RNA sequence: AUGUUUUUUUUUUUUUUGGUGAGAGG
DNA sequence: CCCTGTCTGGCGTCCTCTCACCTATGA
DNA sequence: TCATATTATTACGCCAGACAGGG
């Protein structure tokens, strides 16, 4: 029907072509009758007749002459909705410049006429004059004029002289502004200057000057001359219940503009003096500016009472504009809403739906069914039948329900599992019965929740509800590989009570010929549900190629494990039920069933799990009592020993032996120790309290205490909650953030007294305030993420590359945190992984790594896999099917089409609620040493010291994989060496961080080069020791006579000649920095490893500051080019740093703020990506210095650290694709033979297809540079202005798109959700393939 | 509460809100993102064009349902043409291009 | 075998096809 | 002229339910 | 009833982005 939406400026001829009549009078309506005004705002001739095909006043009351317009009516003759499309125009007496092009920041008329905003407004509000082609006088064109400047000029240049003001003058300036001429000038000005600031100031002005010439937008279209009025139907005038009309705000705005315009026409008729018509035109200017965007000028106008009234731009922008309130989200027919309840008899593809809601939602299907049978005739009869609800429409209703799915939806839908399609089962009742397992997907408890039902009307929507959105199809969460139909709380208690054991019961050690008579012995009353027993089970192992082989054997098991074996499908082994089955074990039971036997046995087995869990939890009778919370007998003596310890510490505090901070630290330490001891006392007293004999002496076992099974099963409860119900509830913290030294020694079974409950209320009010304010940032994070993603659709099958990121296991310094099988599960390898022995093709180079491949990776102990990542995908406008990976909720690769940006953005932002808002190296294991980034030297004693700061100390095992990693500073005492074998727990590293070592490479004698006591260094003989040290001063304390003196130590031989560095001809002089203290004095012979000086010195907003890419306040500074380094100017704002490369060109430098403790010396050579100071590091520096793969590893590690600290499983594909959407823009460095500009920022796919269709020719391409935009700056900088207008500020984006003449080739998800068509991702990707093919 | 078809608002062609007004469910923004997350392109297309806003689409759909033909004739939403007239009522010339 | 053998007004028209603000649940 | 406080604008969660209250003037 | 047309409170918290000031 139509391609792209084009936006441009509105010419006065274009506004007269939209229009149907000039709106003169401001008179709205008659108000005493019902008729409007002829001819006012709500006219007849200008727009249309209120009534359909009627002259409002009187003629044509039938259907013959539609169109005639008599003189007595001055009325058109069409439809009732004809006025909604027709718009009027107000002939503004005095020109008024647009507020969107005068105050957009930056203003469109501000950087175009080369005039400051302040000066532009002055003249615009009749407060300053502006010259326009004066003539032969001493005045510029842009230069303004004041009353005094004009008065004198008026008497001076009375002849050829022009100096107007207001929009009129402004219009002229714009009108008489040769665009083309300015281009060359600006272009020549940019090529004839070197000023950095000017360059950017000139490139931003020429960009908007050449863009205006590229389109059909004129400079004189900025000023509004023929103001357009919105259709009445769109500014509706309805009365509320009563006798008055509740009028809209736009009618106030238009009525004021028309009142003022009529006054201004009458004053220009009457020839009023100058100051009267200046105030009149100024009031018209402010009235127009208030109509368009109210409140952007000084304080907004108001009708009733002090609240400002809502203008047109406030009908567009904001949370309640048209995008976010009526075009992205709509209210919807065939929909319903009610309170949910359980109904556990359901199968997990069906839900209960009440009869009253079912007869209301399915009224047209029932009408169609009733008309088909022949029971009635006309539609009315059917509506009377279902209004009466006779006895025959319920069979009609059960025949329209049967195979027709519905979309259930819980009201805060965060990820895609919050809309699932069921089949209805009709309910006597008024509450939606919802299958319990599905509740863990919706985050739906049953404490008063409500859900909405939606009906797929058409046939393609019924098939999408059955084939994509059915609840049997969503059994794996799309964020990872974990099953989302995990059995939640009652059913794991029923299983944990069923499959367990006790050392004596009915039927101990009897033998049973099958699981059927195991259940028969449980039901008849001859054995117990947990009584250990040899049974004969027949497990089917499918060891052949798709053939199930029976093996039958006698397992020593219990009765309950055989009864649960009657429900397990064929292929799973018996050892999946042989254990005790908590919650992690039943989750991996369903996961192994899904990986082996597929989907249909896993659906039917999930239902049979839920049924048998509910049934035996009912048979269990697992209550909770007051006696179940067993108080430790050792608890009171532990509290008295802690009270004796705080008594000892305070008796030392009365005598002043210890400090106050050490007292507070000792009290918090002994109460933490006593808390841990009380928790261990109660945990022994709960986990093994049952001690029952069997045929003789006693024997112990794990307890059948009720609260212990609710904790050990993982149903509801943890260690901390069961700790607070029996042991002491810790040391609660006051809202100051610091802890309180007197704990809450009473649990909940004993009574809390008053003060302890008040401290508890501190600790809990902080948590409720944190959740109720955290949810806003979590939701706004999901919004920013799905609007930066929004476009990215799997659109190929292979990009045809060999690049991809290097997935290693991540190791922080403790034990290996996340194994390689968690990171390289289901992601397609980049090049073929060599087997760790020698040069073998273990896996090929384009294989998906599912579980079988990952097990053959874990057997061979594969180091790290080079795997394909989304950020390395070469596909223009989308992601190919291999560089994404596995489907994640489907076992296979991602299909051609499935929108991965939206599921990724939801999977990152959905755990936003669970996240929070507000010496030396000791080895642990026993293995082999390896060093990386190492340049070292052996000292005199033997410990290998390091001459490199950035050395990584890895502990490699005997197999080949890397198990530990650490960072060792410059100059540390390593107890070990390279390639060595150590023992578990042996200290291998040592240093002093408070004393920066200035250790050497060679030996010799020490001379004090440029070290003079009195100006350079100072004499501070030590007080308490006597062994003095010449203390080196810094460059700020010494005066300007000797500030140029750099103290240093250079090593010589026994004669005095300079001992050179081994490898060069340069001596090894070390320039001493500020605040140093000389350790080894003059004449002392040195060696390696000996110092030459003493140098003394996060949750959810972290996720936001990583995706939005803020800078930290003190970033780590780096080096943009390798080579030698040196210092510069002495403290003029900053302290300089000059880097001269060995082979490369010199002139790069950087002025470091000198408040940082540096890392580099003067004789040190640096590299790109090498640190100069320490602290956090901004991602833009990673991108422009190290590489794209470096910054994507930086973001995925720095945000999986937050998601792992709070314990959420998210696969890394989602963070890699939001990282792709961050660094999608690029900047040009060398324009080459293309049509770009020098420092123009252009999107990367554009410049790549440009120089890839030019490089296929003879011409060599253009060399770009990638840039990393934060997610809101990157979604507002898009080549599709509806995508950047449905999101944040619409004023800025619509003026930028209007003055650029931008066009929206739709081509994404939200443009097609706005404009009302098929999404180009899902089922509609075939439709968009067809439409893109047929052009 | 449930709604098949009844009265709507004035300015927009979408259904009213509430229970005291016999109105339908606001199919909000995150539900649209959840349908985009699946492949529900046709479910979303009737969810924002036929069931909600487009007047010719919904009258043709009601007659198509009661004839026994589950098929939608979509058209363009009315609130987007309301957007075009509110943007166009500024000094902005927003259009709809070639066939 | 036979019937101009008690005439007088005891009268012709349908149906038609709406913002603002406050509070609660999750 | 390159850092720099300082000022100005622009964000800040979805869905639902109940109730009340709505410009002054004026010969 | 039918045209006439706008004044005497302050009490967010970042976080970019643009601007006059000065070593
Ligand atoms: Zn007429
Ligand atoms: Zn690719």
């Amino acid at each position: 029907e139509f391609d792209a939406i084009k936006i441009a400026l509105a010419s006065p001829d274009m506004i007269r072509s939209w229009s149907f009549g000039e709106v003169k009078k401001p008179e709205t309506i008659n108000y005493r009758t019902f008729k409007p005004e002829r001819d006012g705002l709500f006219c007849a001739r200008i727009f249309g007749p209120v009534k359909d095909y009627e002259c409002l006043c009187g003629k044509y009351k039938r259907l013959k002459h539609r169109g005639v317009i008599c003189e007595k009516c001055g009325v058109e003759v069409t439809q009732t909705k004809v006025r909604r499309e027709r718009m009027g125009h107000i002939e503004l007496a005095s020109p008024t410049a647009h507020i969107w092009f005068l105050k957009s920041l930056p203003s469109r008329i501000g950087l175009l006429l080369d005039m400051p905003l302040r000066d532009i407004e002055r003249v615009l509000y009749f407060e300053s004059y502006v010259v326009i082609e004066g003539g032969m006088t001493n005045l510029e064109r842009q230069q303004i004029l004041t009353e005094e400047q004009y008065l004198d000029a008026l008497e001076e240049f009375g002849d050829e002289f022009d100096a107007k003001m207001g929009a009129e003058a402004i219009q002229a300036l714009l009108k008489s502004m040769d665009l083309e001429q300015e281009c060359e000038q600006l272009r020549e000005e940019l090529n004839e200057t070197n000023s950095e600031t000017k360059r950017k100031k000139l490139t931003k002005r020429i960009k908007l000057l050449e863009a205006f010439v590229q389109s059909g937008n004129k400079p004189e279209w900025m000023i509004l001359t023929v103001l357009p009025v919105l259709p009445p139907d769109l500014r509706p005038l309805v009365p509320l219940d009563g006798g008055r009309f509740a009028t809209s705000d736009l009618n106030d705005l238009y009525r004021r503009v028309i009142n003022r315009n009529n006054r201004l026409k009458r004053l220009l008729d009457l020839a009023a003096p100058d100051i009267i018509v200046r105030n009149e035109k100024r009031m018209l200017q402010e009235a127009v500016d208030a109509l368009l965007d109210n409140g952007r000028r000084g304080r907004a106008i108001t009708g009733s009472n002090k609240r400002p009234l809502k203008s047109l731009a406030d009908m567009i922008k904001g949370k309640q504009g048209r995008f976010r309130q009526n075009l992205l989200g709509k209210r919807v027919d065939y929909s319903g809403r009610s309170v949910i309840t359980v109904g556990p008899y359901l199968r997990l593809h069906q839900c209960g739906l009440p009869k009253k809601m079912a007869l209301e939602l399915f009224k047209p299907f029932i009408y169609g069914k009733l008309e088909l049978r022949g029971l009635a005739t006309t539609i009315k009869a059917a509506k009377k039948m279902v209004e009466r609800e006779e006895a025959v429409v319920w069979d009609i209703l059960d025949e329209v329900i049967r195979e027709h799915p519905v979309l259930l939806n819980r009201a805060p839908t965060l990820h895609r599992l919050g809309i699932q399609a069921f089949e209805p089962v009709l309910i006597e009742g008024k509450a939606i019965q919802l299958h319990p397992l599905v509740c863990a997907a919706y985050n739906a408890d049953f404490d008063g929740d409500q859900m909405a039902v939606h009906v797929p009307l058409t046939l393609e929507a019924q098939l999408e509800a059955r084939a994509l959105m059915m609840s049997t199809n969503n059994i794996l969460s799309p964020a990872n590989g974990e099953p989302i139909i995990v059995p939640s709380q009652d059913v794991v208690l029923g299983l944990y009570y069923m499959t367990r054991d006790c050392v004596n019961a009915k039927g101990e050690g009897m033998v049973l010929t099958g699981p059927k008579e195991a259940e028969r012995l449980y039901r008849s009353g001859l054995a117990s549900l947990h009584a250990r027993v040899k049974v004969r089970i027949t497990e089917y192992e499918k060891d052949a190629n798709g053939e199930l082989v029976a093996k039958t054997s006698l397992k020593d098991t219990t009765v309950g494990r055989a009864i649960l074996w009657m429900i397990v499908p064929k292929g799973l082994p018996y050892s999946i039920v042989n254990q005790a089955l908590g919650k992690k074990a039943i989750s991996k039971m369903l996961n192994t069933c899904y990986r082996i036997l597929g989907l249909k046995p896993t659906v039917i087995f999930a239902d049979q799990i839920m049924y048998t869990g509910f049934a035996y939890a009912a048979r269990s009778g697992a209550s909770v009592g007051i006696d179940d919370m067993v108080i430790p007998e050792k608890k009171h003596e532990i509290i008295s020993e802690a009270e004796a310890e705080v008594a000892e510490i305070q008796e030392q505090f009365q005598s002043g032996l210890v400090t106050a901070g050490e007292r507070y630290n000792k009290v918090i330490d002994i109460w933490a120790a006593a808390n841990d001891r009380v928790s261990k006392a109660m945990m022994d007293n709960l986990q093994t309290e049952t001690v029952i004999n069997r045929d003789g002496q006693e024997e112990k076992q794990v307890s059948f205490n009720s609260i212990y099974m609710m904790a050990d099963s993982g149903a509801r409860g943890s260690a901390a909650q069961i700790r607070q119900l029996a042991g002491m509830r810790g040391l609660m913290a006051k809202p100051d953030g610091s802890i309180i030294e007197t704990p809450i020694t009473a649990n909940f079974r004993e009574g809390l007294n008053v003060l302890q409950y008040f401290i508890s209320t501190h600790g809990a009010r902080k948590g409720l305030a944190d959740t109720a304010l955290k949810t806003a940032n979590s939701g706004y994070l999901t919004r920013r993420l799905v609007d930066v993603a929004q476009d990215l659709v799997v659109t190929e099958d292979d990009c045809g590359t060999h690049e991809g990121i290097m997935m290693t296991p991540v190791i922080e310094g403790g034990d290996v945190k996340e194994p390689l099988r968690d990171r390289v599960l289901g992601r397609v390898t980049a090049e073929d992984v060599l087997k760790p022995g020698t040069a073998d093709i273990l896996v090929p180079r384009n294989t998906l790594l599912h579980e079988q491949w990952c097990d053959l990776l874990e057997e061979n102990s594969v180091d790290a896999v080079k795997v394909r990542s989304v950020v390395s995908c070469d596909t223009d406008f989308g992601v190919c099917a291999h560089c994404y990976g596995r489907d994640l909720a489907r076992g296979h690769i991602i299909n051609k089409g499935e929108a991965i940006g939206v599921i990724a953005a939801q999977s990152i932002g959905e755990p936003g609620t669970q996240l929070t808002m507000r010496s030396s190296i000791q080895v642990k294991n026993k293995g082999s040493i390896k060093l990386s980034n190492v340049k070292s030297v052996v000292n005199s004693s033997g410990k290998l010291v390091i001459t490199s700061r950035n050395t990584e100390l890895k502990l490699i095992d005997e197999f080949g994989r890397t198990k530990e990693s650490y960072k060792v500073p410059y100059g540390a005492v390593l107890a070990k060496g390279d390639g060595e074998q150590v023992a578990g727990g042996e200290t291998v590293a040592n240093w002093d961080p408070h004393t920066m070592p200035v250790i050497t490479e060679v030996s010799g004698f020490v001379r004090f080069t440029d070290m003079i006591d009195g100006q350079t260094i100072t004499r501070q003989t030590d007080e308490l020791t006597g062994l003095s040290s010449l203390v080196v001063l810094d460059s700020a304390e010494r005066t300007a006579g000797g500030k140029d003196l750099r103290p240093a130590l250079k090593i010589v031989d026994a004669q005095g000649n300079d001992v050179l560095i081994p490898g060069t001809d340069m001596p090894a002089q070390y320039f001493l920095p500020g605040k140093a203290i000389v350790q080894l004095e003059d004449g002392v012979q040195i060696s390696s490893g000996d110092t030459l000086a003493r140098i003394p010195q996060g949750g959810l907003p972290r996720v936001a500051d990583l995706f939005e890419a803020r800078r930290p306040k003190e970033p780590a500074i780096l080096a943009e080019i390798s080579g030698i380094v040196s210092f510069g100017k002495e403290t003029k704002g900053k302290r300089r740093l000059v880097i001269t490369p060995v082979d490369g060109s010199d002139p790069y430098e950087e002025m470091i703020p000198k408040w940082r403790q540096l890392n580099v010396f003067e004789g040190e050579r640096v590299e790109r990506g090498d640190v100069i100071s320490d602290g956090p590091e901004a991602p833009h520096d990673i991108l422009r210095l190290r590489g794209v793969h470096a910054v994507t590893r930086y973001i995925v590690n720095e945000v999986q650290d937050v998601y792992r600290l709070q314990g959420v499983k998210i696969n890394d594909k989602h963070i890699e694709v939001i990282v792709r959407q961050m660094l999608r823009k690029a900047t040009i460095v060398n324009a080459g033979s293309s049509d770009f500009l020098e420092g123009e920022q252009v999107e990367y796919s554009r410049v790549k297809i440009a120089n890839r269709e030019l490089e296929a020719n003879g011409k060599v391409g253009a060399t770009y540079s990638r840039d990393l935009l934060g997610i809101t700056k990157a979604s507002l900088a898009t080549e599709s202005f509806i995508s950047a207008a449905s999101f944040q500020e619409t004023t800025r984006v619509l003026t930028e798109a209007a003055v650029a003449g931008k066009r929206d080739e739709l081509r994404g998800l939200k443009e097609n959700v706005i404009v009302g068509r098929l999404i180009p991702a899902g089922t509609g990707y075939a439709y968009h393939q067809d439409r893109m093919r047929r052009r | 509460h449930a709604r098949s078809t009844g009265s709507y608002s004035l300015v927009t062609q979408q259904p009213l809100g509430g229970k005291a007004q016999f109105g339908g469910q606001r199919f909000g923004e995150m539900e649209v993102w959840a349908l985009e997350a699946y492949g529900a392109a046709y479910t979303l297309q009737e969810m924002l064009t036929v069931k909600s806003d487009d007047v010719n689409g919904r009258t043709k759909m009601y007659k198509n349902i009661v004839d026994g033909n589950h098929q939608m004739e979509p058209g363009m939403p009315e609130s987007f043409n309301v957007l075009l007239k509110e943007i166009r009522s500024l000094g902005i010339n927003i259009e709809l291009e070639d066939e």
